[PDB]
C-alpha cells in the first residue's frame, strides 16, 4: 500500500539521525525520537501523489565540535543514481560549501557513478547507502558491540602504550557494515568495548585496512 | 531483520557469511563462539572459555572471515 | 597449522610468529586456565 | 635494558625453571664448581635443584620482548615457587 | 669469541677467560645443548 | 557492581569461572584458626572494608600507572573483583563467616 513507503521512509530517517548522532553531528533529541505520527504529521501521509517526494526530506547536519564541519543527506528521485544526479548534488555541495553527503540509493547505481565518487573522494566525500541497508539500525544488534572511534593522540598513546606498529593490531575493513556505518576511512583506529565472561569487560583496537 | 514485529536485537542467524555481510567481523567474532559452544555443549560438555575465545580471534583477527 | 605460532609473549600479550597480537591478555583475562575453578557471584540474583 | 623499567613478572617460569635445572645440572655434571655443600649428593639434576632453592645457581635470563627489546634477571631475583 | 669450559666457572673465570685468550669481555651466552659458554672479546 | 552484573550476565546465570575459590578459602580460615561461630567476633568490619580495598591493589595483571593501562588493569579484574567485594564484604564477615 501507500504507507509501506512511509513507513520505510520514516525507519530509514531514524537510523539516519542515530548514525549522524552516532558520528557526533548534532541532532536534536526530538528528530532521534520522532515517530511515525510526528512523521507523517511533518511530512504527510504517502509519498506518491503526496507531500514526502524524494529530495523533500533531505537532511543537513552540522557536527558537535565545529559549525562549519556539515554533511548532507540525499534521497534520490533517480532509483538507480547516474553521474546526473551526482555532479548536481555536487554542485549544491560546492554552493552550500558541504564537504560530505550520503546518497540514501534506492536500488543502485551506475558503474560511472561508483567510479565518480572515488574520482571526487579528495575533494568531496560521498558515501553510498542502499534502502534495505538503512531499515535496521545494526549497532543496535545484540551480536554488534560499542565501536569507537578513536583520535590520532588516541592512536599514538595506544601505539606508544604497547610498543605496536600500526600492521601490528588486527584489522578492520573499510566495506565492514559498522566501519561503513561510523564513515570510517584507512588508516584510522576503533577502540571496540565488549562485555568479557572471564574478565568482565575487555577492549580490542582494529586498524581500518 | 526490517520487516515488522521482528525483534532487530536477538533475531540471529547460525549462517555466519551472512553475519558477516549484515553485521561484520566482531559480530562474527562472537557469533562463531556462539556456533562453536554449541556443538560442544549441546551434549553436555565444557570447554574453557580461553581456547574457544583464542581460536574465534585468531580466525577473525585479519579482518575478514579467514 | 594456523594456530601453531600462536604464544603468550613476555609481554603478556598473545601474538604469532608476525608479533601481531591476537589478544593483549590471554583469555581476555590473564589467567591460566588449569587453575580456575567454578564460583557463584552470590551478588548478582538477590532481589532488590 | 637496566635494572630499572623492568616490565616482566617478578615470577620464573616454569619454562625457565626446567631450562636454568636442564642447563645447570649439565654444567654441574661437566665439574662446573657447586655453589653449596653437597651433603653427599651425587646426582646433579638433585643439586641444580638444591642450587636452585638456595638461590644459588649463577645464571642470568634474558627476557625478549616482542619489540626486540630485552631485560636480564638473575635467577635469585626471580621469585622461585617450586 | 672464545668458548670457556665449565670447570673453569669458578672465580678465576675473567682471568681465565683473558688468559686463555693471551694463550689463542662480553656477556657469556650459554649454549643450548653444551656446557661451553662463548664470550665476545 | 550488581548493575555492572546485570549487564555481564542478562540470563541471570550466576555460575562464574574464577581463579581462587573464596568460600573454600574462608571455610580452611575457619577451621585452621578453630573460630567459634557462636561467639562475636573481634574483627573491626572496617579492616575488612580497608582490607579488600589494599589486597585489590596487589591483583595486578596490567602493569604501569598510565591511565590506558590504569583502565586495561580495572577491566582485566573487574569480575574477579565484583566477586571479592561481593564475598569480603564488612556483613558477611560479621553474620556469615
Amino acid at each position: 500500500d501507500d504507507e509501506e513507503e512511509t513507513y520505510r521512509l520514516w525507519k530509514i530517517r531514524k537510523t539516519i539521525m542515530q548514525l549522524c548522532h552516532d558520528r557526533g553531528y548534532l541532532v536534536t533529541q526530538d528528530e532521534l525520537d520522532q515517530t511515525l505520527e510526528e512523521f507523517k504529521a511533518q511530512f504527510g501521509d504517502k509519498p506518491s501523489e503526496g507531500r514526502p517526494r524524494r529530495t523533500d526530506l533531505t537532511v543537513l547536519v552540522a557536527h558537535n565540535d565545529d559549525p562549519t564541519d556539515q554533511m548532507f543527506v540525499f534521497f534520490p528521485e533517480e532509483p538507480k543514481v547516474g553521474i546526473k544526479t551526482i555532479k548536481v548534488y555536487c554542485q549544491r555541495m560546492q554552493e552550500e560549501n558541504i564537504t560530505r553527503a550520503l546518497i540514501v540509493v534506492q536500488q543502485g547505481m551506475t558503474p560511472s557513478a561508483k567510479q565518480s565518487l572515488v574520482d571526487m573522494a579528495p575533494k568531496y566525500i560521498l558515501e553510498q547507502f542502499l534502502q534495505q541497508e538503512l531499515l535496521i539500525n545494526i549497532t543496535e544488534h545484540e551480536l554488534v558491540p560499542e565501536h569507537v572511534v578513536m583520535t590520532k593522540e588516541e592512536v599514538t598513546e595506544l601505539l606508544a602504550r604497547y610498543k605496536l606498529r600500526e600492521n601490528q593490531l588486527p584489522r578492520i575493513q573499510a566495506g565492514d557494515p559498522v566501519a561503513r556505518y561510523f564513515g570510517i576511512k584507512r588508516g584510522q583506529v576503533v577502540k571496540i568495548i565488549r562485555p568479557s565472561e572471564t574478565a568482565g569487560r575487555y577492549i580490542t583496537y582494529r586498524l581500518v585496512q | 531483520l526490517s520487516e515488522k514485529d521482528v525483534d532487530p536485537v536477538r533475531t540471529t542467524s547460525n549462517d555466519i557469511v551472512e553475519i558477516f555481510t549484515v553485521l561484520g567481523i566482531e559480530a562474527v567474532r562472537k557469533a562463531l563462539e556462539r556456533e562453536l559452544y554449541h556443538v560442544i555443549s549441546f551434549d553436555g560438555s565444557y570447554v574453557n572459555y580461553r581456547h574457544l575465545a583464542l581460536l574465534c580471534d585468531t580466525m577473525t583477527c585479519r579482518g575478514h572471515l579467514m | 597449522k594456523s594456530m601453531e605460532s600462536v604464544m603468550v609473549k613476555y609481554d603478556a600479550t598473545v601474538r604469532n610468529s608476525i608479533n601481531q597480537v591476537v589478544q593483549l591478555r590471554y583469555g581476555e583475562d590473564g589467567l591460566a586456565g588449569e587453575s580456575v575453578e567454578f564460583q557463584n557471584l552470590a551478588t548478582l540474583k538477590p532481589s532488590n | 635494558q637496566a635494572n630499572q623499567k623492568r616490565i616482566t613478572t617478578p615470577y620464573m617460569t616454569k619454562y625457565e625453571r626446567a631450562r636454568v635445572l636442564g642447563t645447570r645440572a649439565l654444567q654441574i655434571a661437566m665439574c662446573a664448581p657447586v655453589m653449596v655443600e653437597l651433603e653427599g649428593e651425587t646426582d646433579p639434576l638433585l643439586i641444580a635443584m638444591k642450587e636452585l632453592k638456595a638461590r644459588k645457581i649463577p645464571i642470568i635470563i634474558r627476557r625478549y620482548l616482542p619489540d626486540g627489546s630485552y631485560e636480564d634477571w638473575g635467577v635469585d631475583e626471580l621469585i622461585i615457587s617450586d | 669469541e672464545i668458548l670457556l669450559h665449565p670447570r673453569y666457572f669458578g672465580p678465576n673465570l675473567l682471568n681465565t677467560v683473558k688468559q686463555k685468550l693471551f694463550t689463542e669481555i662480553g656477556a657469556g651466552v650459554i649454549q643450548p645443548g653444551r656446557g661451553f659458554v662463548l664470550y665476545p672479546v | 557492581d550488581r548493575e555492572v552484573l546485570r549487564v555481564i550476565f542478562p540470563t541471570g546465570d550466576s555460575k562464574v569461572v574464577l581463579p581462587c575459590n573464596l568460600l573454600r578459602m574462608i571455610w580452611n580460615a575457619q577451621k585452621i584458626f578453630h573460630i567459634n561461630p557462636r561467639l562475636p567476633s573481634d574483627l573491626h568490619p572496617i579492616k575488612v572494608v580497608e582490607g579488600v580495598k589494599e589486597l585489590s591493589k596487589k591483583l595486578v595483571i596490567v602493569n604501569g600507572d598510565d591511565p590506558l593501562s590504569r583502565q586495561a588493569q580495572e577491566n582485566a579484574t573487574l569480575l574477579f573483583n565484583i566477586h571479592l567485594r561481593s564475598t569480603l564484604c564488612s556483613r558477611r564477615m560479621a553474620e556469615e563467616f
